[PDB]
RNA sequence: UCGUGCCCCGUGUGGCGAAAGGGAAGCCGGUUAAUAUUCCGGCACCUGGAUGUGGGUUUUGCGCGGCAACGCAACUGAACGC
């Protein structure tokens, strides 16, 4: 059996020591496995449920508010456009010693 | 492909040619150098003619 | 006959805008105290929406349709004048000579033209207007 | 070496790091003094009409800045 | 905006999306 | 002296985008990313990238020259062609109907499909990757969750069938040590899967587990990059069982 | 519906006019 | 006023704005029992999420490879189909 | 991802050959028995690299002004071309 732990660079770079990028946003490192919570339980107790059915929720509700939000905005664009198209036809019809 | 030689052309890798004891042959004694200490705070020295 | 009257298209031969296309807003054919000869209140396009293909996403298409406008006092003797003509309600004295002595006046003015502008080329009229000559 | 007139400027300039040293030379003939302070690329000189109010720009100069007169022979 | 129908609704959308990815000589 | 010219040195030195690397090892990409994911060559973000390359976009892969300059000396290039030039002969052999040359070929080929383990050996990379066992103790979280996901999964050809046997294989070996030393502390039933934590010689160890169920592989992994994954982590938990068996005084493999 | 900005722009290939379409010339290599 | 300026483990529900890759990672999937779909037993347990996926993304939230498309077709190499010699030259 | 490939481009070919041709950048004062635009002091410059601070630009995303000649400390710009 082989047992590990007891010109080639038989040393590493130190570019291979440097660690690696985190996307986190705060920039540190995320573990391989996060500690879940009791709000993840199969059972949970009531006041994590809540708390986290709270959370989704308002953002369940901000991200709908901003949906409708960009759909407004985008009607009021195509509406904008139409207008200034008929404008546009309408003005072609017209034409046609010290 | 990269050569992978079955041996070694060269069996011992060379000694550094110019260590320091080459670099440095001796302090100069002269007069303008012995100037040049007090009013330069600089040494003169001899050295290999190969060393920058 | 006039020509150079308000919705005439006219290209800019001269300044920091010379090439590009611009609708006069207002004629003084007989000039100002400050301005003494034949010249034109006009607004135009600095920056041209980019070309837009088959395959673009909505937001790339959003991004590159945007105008940069800008509001000029020029002399007749800087402006070619075309045979296109662009009729906006919105540009309806946008600008005015009073316009030009106050920075932030200049500043709404190139909002309300941008506004305008974009309208009617999102409409996909006058796409002459829009796209830039090449010289 | 460069020139500066404004005196807000000149006290950023003896408030940078890389501010070495400062200088006062007083020329009594044109009745004039100039400060002068030694940065990395450049000297830089405030001239004055030579004044009480010049002379207590130094207690706005600085304490940390080295602050000397330069005197009437440059002896090397 | 009921948030228990927005949730249902965002939770459908991710397992129909995620249904659609498992998905003469 | 001789002025300097412009973009020799620096962050152009520095760093090389993925293209560069891949032409200057002389690989194939498949080959190229399982390497760096075998030896560890991580993405690099240089502060301007038209210094290192004027065509680079927001999805250009950088690394470091250095690091590729390591990778030019892993012995595991050799075993590459060395397949290469493997699988030409028994083509030949097969193109010309010498079908017992193209079995005793192909018995050098040393297949996952019929070993169950991976076609290139990396015992020495895992030493490299690990200086100590501590190290390769706090990398078992990471190893855990994916070879008891993977024991769960389909015969694929990325992953095949005898692989996945000798995952779940290494999966028992573990659980049997933690039975036989009580090390294990905690455990959770969340709504994802069973959460596991057991203590190994002062190190915590937490690794999640699915409820066995259909395990759905969607299009928006990339399962075979998850599976040069596996090829490492089954070798480093063979390693690792042997060592604590050892250490335990027990006879590996049970 | 497709959007209006979309434009065809045709290439006219004759003599004189814009640049040739690389064309297969195995027959010239 | 310029000094106070200057002087005034990582989550992976929040990333960064930069990419990693070809595309920035989307949001992770909702991983919640809604109240109507609610059990009492494991037997009737739900489970939710995609483990592998959660690997995937693990393994690129943690930098350790960037975050890339699946390629379905790629392009083919262009070419011009001809008659063997032997096949032109056949003659009954 | 049929993972072990595909795409784009065309111009050829390397070297030597000028202490008066072309060419990035240093001045003054002092100093030795004998060197000095080379040493010492003061005051600068060029080339290349890395990465900050201030300032600039941007919610009308990539500055503003002048009729204009053009100006202003900044004020994106790959391939391929002029």
């Amino acid at each position: 059996t082989y047992d590990p732990w007891a010109p080639d660079p038989l040393k590493k770079p130190k570019t291979l020591e440097q660690k690696p990028i985190s996307l986190a946003a705060n920039g540190k490192s995320v573990p391989a496995v996060p500690k879940p919570t009791g709000g993840y339980s199969y059972n949970p107790a009531f006041t994590d449920y809540q708390q986290r059915l709270m959370e989704e929720s308002e953002k369940a509700i901000e991200a709908e508010r901003k949906r409708l939000q960009e759909l407004e905005l985008e009607r009021q664009k195509m509406e904008a456009a139409a207008r200034s198209a008929a404008e546009a036809e309408a003005a072609e019809a017209r034409a046609e010693k010290p | 492909l990269s050569r992978a030689p079955k041996y070694p052309r060269k069996s011992i890798p060379h000694e550094p040619r110019l260590d320091e004891h080459k670099i440095i042959i001796h302090p100069l004694n002269t007069e303008g150098a012995l100037k040049k200490i007090e009013e330069q705070n600089t040494l003169v020295f001899i050295v290999d003619v190969k060393a920058n | 006959m006039k020509f150079l009257k308000t919705s005439r298209v006219c290209l800019v031969t001269r300044g920091r805008y010379a090439g590009k296309k611009v609708v006069i807003i207002q004629p003084v054919d007989q000039g100002t105290k400050s301005h003494p000869y034949g010249h034109a209140l006009v607004a135009g396009i600095e920056r041209y929406p980019s070309k837009i293909t088959r395959r673009m996403s909505k937001a790339r298409i959003e991004k590159r349709s945007k105008i940069k406008p800008f509001i000029k006092v020029i002399n007749y003797n800087h402006l070619m004048p075309t045979r296109y003509t662009l009729e906006l309600e919105g540009l309806k004295a946008v600008i005015n000579a009073d316009t030009f002595k106050e920075p932030s006046q200049r500043e709404e003015a190139k909002k309300t033209v941008k506004k305008v502008l974009e309208d009617r080329y999102n409409s996909g009229k006058n796409r002459w207007f829009f796209t830039p000559l090449r010289f | 070496p460069q020139e500066v007139s404004d005196i807000k400027k000149f006290i950023e300039i003896c408030r940078r790091k890389d501010a070495s040293s400062a200088r006062i030379k007083k020329n009594p003939k044109t009745q004039q003094i100039k400060f002068k302070v030694r940065c990395q690329r450049f000297l830089y000189t405030l001239v004055l009409k030579d004044s009480d109010k010049a002379e207590k720009l130094k207690q706005s100069l600085p304490p940390n800045l080295q602050i000397k007169d330069v005197p009437k022979r440059n002896k090397r | 905006l009921v948030p228990e129908t927005l949730l249902k609704k965002r939770k459908s959308q991710e397992k129909a999306r995620a249904e659609r990815a498992a998905a003469v000589i | 002296g001789k002025a300097k010219k412009k973009g020799k040195s620096g962050a152009a030195r520095n760093y090389m985008t993925r293209t560069q690397a891949v032409k200057k090892l002389q690989l194939s990409l498949p080959d190229f990313r399982k390497l760096c994911i075998w030896k560890g060559i991580y993405p690099r973000e240089p502060r301007d990238r038209r210094k290192v390359n004027k065509s680079a976009t927001a999805s250009t892969t950088f690394y470091y020259t250095k690091d590729i300059q390591y990778l030019l000396h892993e012995p595991l290039l050799q075993k590459f062609r060395e397949q290469k030039a493997l699988e030409k002969k028994i083509s030949r052999a097969l193109g010309r109907g010498d079908v017992s040359n193209a079995a005793r070929l192909e018995r050098n080929a040393n297949l996952p499909e019929k070993t169950g383990k991976p076609r290139y050996t990396l015992n020495h990379i895992i030493r490299e990757r690990y200086p100590t066992f501590q190290d390769a103790l706090r990398d078992l979280d990471d190893c855990l969750s994916m070879l008891f996901l993977f024991a769960n999964l389909p015969s694929t050809t990325a992953v095949p069938a005898k692989m996945i046997a000798r995952c779940e294989r290494l999966c028992h070996e573990f659980q049997h040590y933690l039975i036989v030393t009580h090390s294990l502390r905690k455990s959770f039933l969340s709504i994802k899967g069973i959460y596991y934590q057991a203590n190994i010689q002062g190190e915590d160890i937490l690794w999640l587990v699915p409820y066995k169920f259909n395990q759905r592989i969607v299009g928006d992994v990339d399962f075979r990059i998850m599976g040069t994954f596996v090829e490492f982590y089954m070798t480093l938990l063979g390693f690792v069982n042997y060592r604590l068996y050892t250490s335990i005084g027990l006879k590996y493999p049970p | 519906p497709k959007n209006p900005l979309l434009e065809k722009r045709p290439r006219n290939f004759g003599i004189g006019q814009d640049i040739q379409p690389k064309r297969n010339l195995s027959r010239m290599v | 006023q310029l000094a106070l300026q200057k002087i005034e483990e990582g989550d992976d529900t929040v990333l960064r704005r930069k990419q990693l890759g070809k595309f920035k990672l989307p949001e992770k999937d909702l991983e919640l029992v809604l109240p109507d779909e609610l059990e009492d037993s494991l037997r009737r347990l739900k489970p939710e999420g995609n483990l592998l996926k959660d690997r995937y993304r693990s393994m690129i939230v943690r930098g350790k490879l960037e975050a890339r498309r699946k390629i379905p077709f790629r392009k083919q190499a262009k070419t011009k189909l001809t008659e063997k010699w032997t096949f032109k030259d056949f003659r009954i």
